[PDB]
Formats: structure tokens, sequence, C-alpha cells
């Protein structure tokens, strides 16, 4: 997402799209799987899981 | 008159280097120090720490080196 900044959108413009997608977080204190709204450092996710 | 002896001192030396040769060489040694300092000013120009301390203080080439991207199209 961060490579889109300064080419086609602004910083606050890419942060909204990255927050619109969801990724896998580090597991919580009980070891359960956890999701997370994305940041700039993440990658653009594909539609299919495999 | 008549001179029977040759009056001379033994100079000052460290085998090869002499004090006379050092005093004859010393301003060009200062010139080579300045030339090597300009060489370091060349080969350290892209270094942003040396840009912040030294090269942005230059009158006509100083503000030339700094960028003008706002904090809206920088990712970090």
């Amino acid at each position: 997402w961060r490579t889109l900044v300064g080419v086609s959108h602004t910083n606050e413009e890419v942060r909204n799209m990255a927050e619109e997608f969801e990724y896998d977080d580090e597991p919580d204190e009980q070891g359960n799987p956890k999701k997370r709204p994305g940041k700039l450092s993440d990658y653009i996710p594909g539609p299919y899981p495999n | 008159a008549y001179t029977s002896h040759l009056s001379s001192k033994t100079g000052l030396h460290f085998g090869r280097l002499s004090l006379r040769s050092l005093t004859a060489y010393a301003p060009n040694l200062m010139l080579w120090g300045g030339a090597s300092m300009l060489g370091l000013f060349v080969f350290t120009e892209g270094w942003p720490k040396f840009q912040d301390t030294l090269y942005k203080k230059i009158p006509l080439l100083g503000p030339t080196l700094e960028d003008h991207t706002p904090p809206e199209d920088k990712p970090n």
C-alpha cells in the first residue's frame, strides 16, 4: 500500500483503503487467531485464499 | 683573507626526511589536505547527516539539495 502513496493517492487516502481491508495479527494473550485493520506497510490482498 | 676551515653545521634530519625539505614541502602538504577535504566533500555529498551539518549551509547550493515533498505524499 505504501508504494501507492505519492504516485496515485495521498497518505490519508491510502490509509483508508488499507483500513478497509483486514489481515492476520499476532495472536492474543490466549493464543487465539486475531484479525487486524491494515496499515501502509501491508500488501494489497488478493481475492482468493488459495 | 685566507680561510683554512669550512664552517658548517650538520642540519636536522631523520635519515631521509630533512627539516629543510619539510619546510619546503609544508604548504603543498596543506594544499593536499585541502584537496582531500574537497574530495571528502564530494564523496560524502549524498550523506544526509553531512548534508544537514555542512552542505545545506552553503549559500547558493544549500537549499538546492533539500527536497520539497509535503508530509502528504511521503509514505514514511
